């Protein structure tokens, strides 16, 4: 069946509704002959027109609450509730808005001006491959839309809480359901989970392991959800959102670029892609992948219940068609890589350390048929029975996708009870028992021999020690000569023993392009993918824990370069690139030519033995300060994000109420609904809000029960005679549904989630995480995984403070001058006058581990999860709320250097943002030890300042009158100051906050300054 | 051709005056009759310089600089301190615009040279702090009438569009 | 770093070159390498009147110009209508971006005083008349960047190059 209507869906309502509805120009709709459906008509140029029928009403109605919200055929009537004013509210709040006067096409002059460029687009596509003419128009329509420099607008002026292109893509979604269950109905929520995705990146010894193990997370997943985009179509992921995604454009250019397409057509959509989906960077380009792994982890699909294989979409045979379909596609892609290195380790039969891999992949096939990463797959579904009355939408059908979606989150939750690690699945009995284990290299002296990445698997390739390598290379099978040694040693340590499955992680981390197997997905041939990567040099060289310890180093003698030059001339220190390597480290890329070689290994240099002092006395005579050995160990998470996703209201009042509250939200009622209260209120601005102020004010104290019509049928019926076109309002029963709505909202204590709900969360999450990529390289870190909420990233231990600071703020939308090509105002992430919502209230937890650059990265990255996922679960601060003291717990961005434990609360204040003031004081305890840092460095305060602030420390606890603490911390930092003009000063609001912690084996000290303190000395722990 | 002027809405203690006597009549864009501040205006890819109260210049067209075009005499001195433009009232960037004017008007904008003496840097910055409201809207605006203030039964809605709708772009120097 | 100069597009004879000195140094901007003119800019609202030209401006977004930069001299050395202007290089609205940019500028944009006293009367309208393409390279290509454009692999679709690109905008005045 040949559906393909959510074209229809996602060009019903142009994105100038709230320009041509109660209209400013309107003369574009003059000058071209309902009112906003006929602009919505004209623009429908290119093929199939608009119906009037079953593929918009129902669609647009399920899409978002602004048909509950506001009524339901005062929705679509865009009259008496007017307002002549397009302000642009934000979704997660609605004291925040943004105001969109006039950018838009006014006149036909201006508007087919973007017509001929979405057609001049589209036109390279033949029109029989229609999916190309979606896929392609999905990701661009907002891009040329905010190319074309035009205001965002709201998708309805009376509730401006909703984006026109986020509610256009949300009904496009739905429309999915609607479709398949006008046929033969049945229709599913599809949802994906990686179990164990943090020990899967926690195996590897190097970053390159952390790097690459973290990419087959993205890989394996993104090669399964393409088949559904190449079956349906986009939308229908909800999660990841699609319209964003630098996985989706990287593979919806390799498209154009096969079957032919004009090469100005792929190159004039290739400076779109750069300019908004990433920042500027075509470095992707050059590296042939997506240079960063972003994790999507959890996915869920909206599926409709049709498929194909009948040459055409026909009914879903069972509803176990899709489950095991994603379980086979999954590991499908596991044997497509398996088959690729496979090929490409012949290929480069001879030049070392392959003729090694082709050893092991031979040797090892049955292992090497499990996937490593084991997924878990749910589903639920719906029919026609709980959608339609006879063909038309029943009553209540409104909270059907936020119920199923219920159903699903908790099939999840349901299902993580039971914790099973990939290795479960090996079949390993006798390979140990008997010595039948193959393995190249040494002989265990006992037994089997463990690898060093996972330390779960035993090993395949064990590996000499530093006795001398040659002569115990060549002799054993591992190296056929001489000249191979030195190639194998460049991708296995001595020492290193190594299981099939970290093999092939170092594997695939000698060579990342391979990753385009699976990036890609049944476009080219394995062995296409394979002659491309053969027949070029790339060398993609990815950065260590030693060299993200050595970044102030290698960044003073790169402007030092002439004078510390001559001395060595030798040392491939001065030594000139004799490549073009490329990195996806943005800060190797970006420097990499002055003429300093930032590809030496800095453990055969100043982190060597037999070379340390040398280099010591080199950095000696020219003022270089030798290095520290610590890196910052960065992983950012946000709080109650899923949580969020249920429509739930701990994300708000984190800590006040939590997750287990909404067993019993009525212990919580007060506070639940003086929130929600103030959502619904602030949301919808205009004459409409009036009307819902009198409708939740006859709720309260179990109130009327729909004797409340008397004090708002005067509000409606007073407004529906400022229009003659009322159909059949029945006036008594639309303030109910109303009072119905708002009722199950305030009953539930949570929001209705919609699809117009989790796509607008779900772009705005692929938003952040770009301007959180932009801020991991400004500030010289490397990026392990930053997918939407999440983020993994290796800072030096000094821009570690500040990367926190900054990252905080523009999560929650404030922030500072630009990054790529988007600015970050006040709740409102900016592409060029295009306004879109980020995550002002949603809590953003930080944990910091300082570590050595010796320290086995499996305990670092464990410690990072065992730090802060069960440490940020327990910890409670004395938090401000509506004028009490409650004690909140999430947000808190802890800090470790082995041992010393510091917590740094970034809130203090429980809704996070409610109002645009709100801003400034985020993260401000952290500028507080950033002002403080900075005043030590520079000699005018002592260090010792962090040595007595002890025994000033129970003075300023017992002091609760804060006239006299202002004069006790002004007294012990003038005390050991060095100076005596500094006068620096602490917010005053910092005075008593008492971290607490319920009997865990984490020592907290409970106040904020001395918490201060020990991130200081954590701080400068790692700087000596 | 109405003798417009251009007294922008930043937090500096420096927007006291810059103007001079009336517009040479009554036809003004302060049009808070109905409910509170109409009709602003955003000037595109301009700084505001955090300091000598006038406007800089700068190329990228990602800045805002906003402020209500209140008309009147451009302290009866400057001729180069102004752009001397002559605008049809259509090519502008406008926010809450009333039934269209389509009249031509004058044009003079507090101009400070572009001078990168310094280095150019955009710094985002809007309005709170009551006293920062208290300052700026009792220097200028509040006697555009002085009946504002006077019989003004808006004064919680105007005192807000000082904080919703004028955000400008400082200079970080 | 050196200091720019951003060349922008005439319609005429008359404002195609406007300087007379060439690079000076060596590290430049803009870049053709083989299949598109790379790292050209867009700056809003100011026309170059396509003779007698010296980047007059306009007051809004929709107006527009485009251009390459070179780091050539400040057109024959005139302390007269310029800007002396720079900035961090990140806001600049460049089309094509193509590699790490340097952070820093020193740029004098000839923008002299504007049309005073007549409307705007601007036309939106790209570059066309292909006798145009080959009246503006005759004269800004040939020694300027001419390590390429002589005997590149393609040079013939540098004059496509400019087809698709530039759409300025000019007063009509
Ligand atoms: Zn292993």
């Amino acid at each position: 069946e040949f559906l393909d209507y959510k074209i229809i869906a996602l060009l019903h309502d142009p994105p100038n509704k709230a320009w041509v509805i109660t209209g400013r120009a309107r003369n574009l709709t003059q000058q071209l002959s309902r009112k906003h459906e006929k602009v919505a008509k004209y623009i429908i140029n290119q093929l199939f027109g608009k119906n009037y029928s079953e593929k918009v009403d129902n669609a647009d109605k399920l899409a978002s609450s602004i048909d509950r919200y506001l009524g339901s055929i005062v929705y679509k009537e865009r009259s008496l509730f007017e307002n002549r004013s397009i302000f642009l509210k934000n979704i997660l709040l609605s004291n925040i808005q943004r105001d969109i006067g006039n950018l838009f096409p006014k006149d036909k002059s201006k508007l087919d001006n973007l017509i001929l460029e979405y057609k001049k687009l589209l036109n390279v596509i033949n029109k029989t491959n229609l999916i190309l003419k979606y896929q392609l128009f999905y990701l661009i329509y907002e891009l040329v839309w905010i190319d074309s420099k035009y205001e965002n607008t709201p998708s309805d002026t009376r509730n401006p809480t909703h984006t026109i292109f986020d509610h256009l893509y949300a009904t496009a979604a739905m429309m999915n359901w609607i479709l398949s269950l006008e046929k033969e109905a049945k229709g599913y929520l599809l949802g994906i989970d990686t179990i164990g995705v943090a020990d899967f990146i926690s195996k590897g010894r190097k970053t390159r392991d952390l790097w690459i193990s973290s990419y087959l997370v993205s890989a394996l997943l993104w090669y399964v959800i393409t088949w559904f985009i190449e079956e349906y179509g986009p939308d229908v992921i909800l999660f990841p959102s699609l319209r964003f995604n630098q996985f989706y454009a990287f593979y919806l250019l390799e498209k154009l670029r096969k079957e032919g397409v004009s090469e100005d057509v792929i190159d004039e959509i290739k400076e779109l892609i750069t300019k908004y989906i990433f920042n500027g960077d075509d470095l992707f380009e050059n590296l042939k992948i997506p240079p960063y792994p972003i994790i999507p982890g959890r996915i869920t699909l909206i599926l409709p219940g049709l498929i194909r294989e009948g040459e055409e979409y026909k009914k879903v045979q069972d509803d176990n068609c899709f489950i095991s379909k994603v379980k086979e596609r999954y590991n499908e892609g596991w044997r497509k890589l398996i088959e690729g290195l496979r090929c490409y380790s012949e290929r480069k039969r001879e030049d070392g350390f392959w003729n090694l891999v082709c050893r092991v992949l031979k040797l090892t096939e049955d292992l090497l048929q499990t996937t490593p990463l084991n997924i878990r797959v749910k589903q639920v579904s719906v029919t026609e029975d709980e959608i339609f009355n006879n063909n038309k939408l029943r009553s209540d059908s409104w909270k059907i996708y936020d119920n199923k979606y219920r159903q699903l989150v908790s099939e999840f939750k349901k299902s993580k009870l039971v914790k099973v690690t990939p290795e479960s699945r090996l079949k390993l009995f006798e390979l140990t028992k008997f010595d039948k284990l193959p393995q190249i290299g040494e002989k265990s002296k006992r037994g089997y021999e463990f690898c060093t990445s996972c330390g779960v698997l035993p090993a395949v390739v064990i590996m000499p020690k530093e006795d001398e390598l040659e002569k115990k290379l060549i002799d054993l099978g591992i190296a056929r000569d001489e000249k191979d040694v030195r190639s194998i040693k460049n991708m296995i340590s001595p020492g290193e023993r190594l299981c099939p499955w970290c093999l092939v992680k170092r594997a695939l981390g000698a060579e990342p392009r391979l990753m385009r197997i699976l990036l890609l997905g049944d476009l080219y041939s394995v062995e296409k993918i394979v002659n491309e990567i053969v027949s070029r040099d790339v060398k993609i060289e990815i950065p260590s824990t030693s060299d993200i310890a050595s970044i102030k180093t290698f960044e003073e003698m790169i402007e030092k370069k002439n004078e510390i030059c001559e001395d060595l001339k030798e040392e491939e220190v001065c030594e000139k690139p004799s490549e073009s390597v490329l990195s996806m480290w943005q800060w190797f890329n970006k420097n990499y030519y002055n003429g300093i070689n930032l590809t030496i290994d800095p453990e055969e240099y100043w982190f060597s033995e037999k070379r340390r002092r040398y280099y010591f006395s080199v950095f000696r005579r020219h003022r270089i300060t030798f290095p520290s050995p610590y890196y910052a160990l960065v992983r950012a998470d946000s709080d109650y994000l899923g949580d969020l996703l249920e429509g739930k209201l701990t994300p708000y009042l984190a800590g006040i109420i939590d997750s287990g509250d909404y067993a019993n939200i009525s212990e919580k009622k007060e506070e639940v609904n003086k929130l929600l209260e103030e959502y619904l209120v602030n949301a919808g601005s205009g004459s409409i809000v009036d009307y819902v102020k009198t409708v939740l004010k006859c709720i309260r104290e179990n109130l009327n029960k729909c004797s409340c019509a008397e004090k708002i049928y005067s509000n409606e019926v007073a407004k529906v005679m400022f229009r003659v076109n009322v159909e059949k309002a029945n006036v008594e029963e639309e303030v109910k549904n109303s009072l119905e709505y708002f009722e199950t909202i305030l009953n539930e204590g949570r929001i209705i989630v919609t699809p117009a709900w989790h796509v607008s969360i779900s772009s705005a999450l692929n938003r952040g995480l770009l301007v959180e990529l932009e801020l991991v390289n400004k500030h010289k870190g490397f990026v392990i995984y930053a997918g939407g909420d999440d983020l993994l990233a290796m800072l030096p231990v000094d821009e570690v403070l500040d990367f926190i600071k900054e990252s905080r703020r523009a999560f929650a939308g404030f922030g500072t001058e630009k990054l790529g090509n988007m600015c970050l105002e006040n709740g409102f992430v900016r592409i060029n006058n295009a306004y879109y919502p980020s995550l002002p209230i949603v809590g953003r937890s930080y944990s910091v581990i300082i570590a050595h650059y010796a320290d086995p990265l499996f305990f670092v990255i464990n410690d990072s999860y065992n730090l802060l996922e069960e440490g940020k679960e327990i910890i409670r601060y004395r938090v401000m709320y509506n004028g009490e003291y409650k004690d909140a717990k999430k947000d808190v961005a802890i800090f470790r250097y082995q041992g010393l434990t510091s917590v740094i609360p970034l809130s203090l204040k429980r809704p996070i943002v409610s109002s645009v003031s709100d801003f400034n004081e985020i993260a401000s305890i952290i500028d507080v030890i950033l002002e403080l840092k900075k005043r030590i460095d520079e000699g005018r305060i002592s260090v010792s300042l962090l040595y007595d602030y002890e025994k000033y420390k129970h003075l300023i606890v017992a002091s609760d009158e804060k006239y006299l603490t202002e004069f006790l911390v002004k007294d012990w930092i003038k005390r050991n100051s060095l100076r005596k003009h500094v006068e620096f000063t602490i917010d005053e609001k910092l005075y008593g906050v008492r971290l607490t912690i319920e009997n865990y084996p984490i020592k907290i000290p409970n106040d904020l300054i001395s918490n201060i303190v020990y991130t200081l000395r954590i701080i400068y722990g790692g700087e000596k | 051709s109405t003798q417009r002027e251009y007294v922008f809405i930043p937090i500096t203690n420096s927007i006291t005056i810059d103007v001079k006597i009336t517009i040479g009549g009554s036809d003004h864009i302060t049009n808070i009759d109905e409910r509170g501040i109409h009709n602003v205006l955003v000037i595109t890819g301009y700084a505001v310089d955090e300091k000598n109260g006038r406007l800089v210049p700068t190329l990228d067209p990602c800045d805002y600089v906003k402020g209500i075009l209140v008309a009147g005499t451009p302290q009866q001195a400057q001729s180069n301190d102004f752009l001397t433009l002559k605008l049809p009232a259509n090519k502008l960037y406008l926010i809450r615009k009333k039934g269209n004017i389509s009249d031509d008007l004058k044009i003079y904008i507090p101009y400070s040279s572009p001078d990168a003496r310094n280095s150019m840097k955009t710094k985002p910055v809007s309005i709170s702090d009551d006293t920062i409201v208290n300052n700026i809207i009792k220097e200028v605006f509040d006697k555009i009438y002085n009946i504002t203030q006077k019989e003004k039964v808006k004064i919680e809605k105007v005192k807000e569009d000082i904080k919703e709708l004028f955000s400008y772009y400082a200079l970080e120097q």
